[PDB]
RNA sequence: ACCAUGGUGACCACGGGUGACGGGGAAUCAGGGUUCGAUUCCGGAGAGGGAGCCUGAGAAACGGCUACCACAUCCAAGGAAGGCAGCAGGCGCGCAAAUUACCCACUCCCGACCCGGGGAGGUAGUGACGAAAAAUAACAAUACAGGACUCUUUCGAGGCCCUGUAAUUGGAAUGAGUCCACUUUAAAUCCUUCCGCGAGGAUCCAUUGGAGGGCAAGUCUGGUGCCAGCAGCCGCGGUAAUUCC
């Protein structure tokens, strides 16, 4: 059973701000561990030079490689891997570009069928993912 | 710092549910038997014809007699029988929660050149409304959505620069006397 | 001239300025906004004085023609019209010459002014030979 | 082998390219609504089966 | 200075952290709440870091001074001068933010003051942060397809309304644009007003995403064959893919 009686106010708000600490989203956004350990430190986008491309493997169901980068940040620069998200785009990138990574859709969460990839390529050297594709920008000369 | 306003509202809604199939159907043939241009302005009435309804219900959990209640629901109902929406015998605080969104829409200046005749075929009346030829009394507006009031609703008109009451013809019918005078008498 | 027609309404008197203060408003139905020195004649027929003491500004037209409106006021002298009028609506018929420097050089005149102490043969002369 | 790091951009490069045509540009806006206010709504098909979405073939 | 041994604490002291300036407020919206509040209003704090003062009614002032620390300028090498978290701007950091423009005309302020000054503030340029209005066509004469209206009837087609082909036109239709003149303002710009030009693929060209289910819309054709790819989720792909291109 709960405290019922008007004096215990102490006892309930002091047992609902430690049993707060026991789900995973208020837990990530109030503790502080979680955010000094994302790669972009509390933010949307980061650009990054990409270091190597490299074939991840889809889950067992299916069967395919997605294509996927090495990208080290500028800002306070840290090793991931982000996708590149579409069909011909690989061929795009070179080595050591300065891509602006993004979210991959689920907050830190892998989306779809490639074994853990938490990010994405947009922009690479500073014109458009889906401009390159869709043949409106190119690189530069 | 700086002596600027700072102050504005939205005035439509976006619906809370989106894609479902019996209300866009029943709401979009209120686009074209009302003659408009997209949702938005369907969605601005209906938070219109929203509010009104969330303050009169408001008005029915006080007590009779209560102040407010006697001015604030006084002032309201003069408020939507001046505009032409509600008949003026009947005023209550209850009559007005059975008021839908299609009488809104009858009371603007582009289905009140419709029906007063100044125009056919309802979406042509904005291609009259917008290009610039129907006044109100003595102020020419080119404005759809503009809710014309039941006191100046005799007085729609066409105006005195315009065409349809005046003449200087515009540049087709004075183009129109220039291909035959442009080149022979 | 044919039809333009000078209604004024919430008119004012005043000895504190020595004004006539007024509300302008010119109906015309189908002509541009008519100028502000052809209005200001027309009030010199309305109040019988020349037209030399009346000031007109502030015109605004409103949507579809017809009704500009403005505010206007008549002084009751021309020594009058001088003293308490302020000096850019003074200068909308030539009565009064502000061509002046832009005010980029005037403070830049100031700091340069600012760093010669004493020296009234060379606190006015301040660098006023490069020119 | 299965697609290993190569042949990137596979289908795209070699599907073949049949151009994109013209029509007479779509009505925009509010005469958008019209033509669509017309076919939905104040023509009543008279044939049945079940009635079949506007994009059928 | 001389005596007294006190004070606070599980009703959370003390220490730590804060991505902590506080508030009026903002987003949310059944009620209870959740979260934001650097930011124009009130108050506080500080001008690179700490410190010390002068004048003055009011400053421990920094577009005041002295000193150290840190950073940095000129030098003829003896010395000198520095403090943009003011306005513009520059470099740098970054996912991420405007012109080295105009004027005190307005709102106020200061002064010995009806007169001077004010990057306070005002005006414009940038401005798809955001919010409000709102174009990209409308009527027709055929015309082809439908409607309780037509004959004493599923005869025969309609003199009658609506739609869409596909038209041919048109005409007191007009704007975006062009451009005089006013008006506008301190001066201008806009905006409104107004001459004059300005639409038949009005080519004067509306896009961004979707089309298995959630979730509104194709089992249409071609290509590729667990490959390339898609897919927030379930999943789709291995030679006919309603899901890739």
């Amino acid at each position: 059973g709960k405290c019922r009686g008007l004096r215990t106010a102490r006892k309930l708000r002091s047992h609902r701000r430690d049993q707060k600490w026991h789900d995973k989203q208020y837990k990530k956004a109030h503790l502080g561990t979680a955010l000094k350990a994302n790669p972009f430190g509390g933010a949307s986008h980061a650009k990054g030079i990409v270091l190597e491309k490299v074939g991840v493997e889809a889950k067992q169901p299916n069967s395919a490689i997605r294509k996927c980068v090495r990208v080290q940040l500028i800002k306070n620069g840290k090793k991931i891997t982000a996708f590149v998200p579409n069909d011909g785009c690989l061929n795009f990138i070179e080595e050591n570009d300065e891509v602006l990574v993004a979210g991959f859709g689920r907050k830190g969460h892998a989306v779809g069928d490639i074994p853990g990839v938490r990010f994405k390529v947009v922009k690479v050297a500073n014109v458009s993912l889906l401009a390159l594709y869709k043949g409106k920008k190119e690189r530069p000369r | 710092p700086v002596a600027r306003s700072w102050v504005c509202r939205k005035t439509y809604v976006t619906p809370r549910r989106p894609f479902e199939k019996s209300r866009l159907d029943q709401e979009l043939k209120l686009i074209g038997e009302y003659g408009l241009r997209n949702k938005r302005e369907v969605w601005r009435v209906k938070f219109t014809l929203a509010k009104i309804r969330k303050a009169a219900r408001e008005l029915l959990t006080l007590d009779e007699k209560d102040p407010r209640r006697l001015f604030e629901g006084n002032a309201l109902l003069r408020r939507l029988v001046r505009i032409g929406v509600l008949d003026e015998g009947k005023m209550k605080l209850d009559y007005i929660l059975g008021l839908k969104i299609e009488d809104f829409l009858e009371r603007r200046l582009q289905t009140q050149v419709f029906k007063l005749g100044l125009a056919k075929s309802i979406h042509h009346a904005r291609v009259l409304i917008r290009q610039r030829h129907i006044r109100v009394r003595k102020q020419v507006v080119n404005i759809p959505s503009f809710i014309v009031r039941l006191d100046s609703q005799k007085h729609i008109d066409f105006s005195l620069r315009s065409p349809y009451g005046g003449g200087r013809p515009g540049r087709v019918k004075r183009k129109n006397a220039k291909k035959g005078q442009g080149g022979a008498g | 001239n044919d039809t333009v027609t000078i209604r004024t309404r919430k008119f004012m008197t005043n000895r504190l300025l020595q004004r006539k203060q007024m509300v302008i408003d010119v109906l015309h139905p189908g002509k541009a906004t008519v100028p502000k020195t052809e209005i200001r004649e027309k009030l010199a027929k309305m109040y019988k004085t020349t037209p030399d003491v009346i000031f007109v500004f502030g015109f605004r037209t409103h949507f579809g023609g017809g009704k500009t409106t403005g505010f206007g006021m008549i002084y009751d002298s021309l020594d009058y019209a001088k003293k308490n009028e302020p000096k850019h609506r003074l200068a909308r018929h030539g009565l009064y010459e502000k061509k002046k420097t832009s005010r980029k050089q005037r403070k830049e005149r100031k700091n340069r002014m600012k760093k010669v102490r004493g020296t009234a043969k060379a606190n006015v002369g301040a660098g006023k030979k490069p020119k | 082998v299965h697609g290993s790091l190569a042949r990137a951009g596979k289908v795209r490069g070699q599907t073949p390219k049949v151009a994109k045509q013209e029509k007479k540009k779509k009505k925009t806006g509010r005469a958008k609504r019209r033509m669509q206010y017309n076919r939905r709504f104040v023509n009543v098909v008279p044939t049945f089966g079940k009635k079949k979405g506007p994009n059928a073939n």
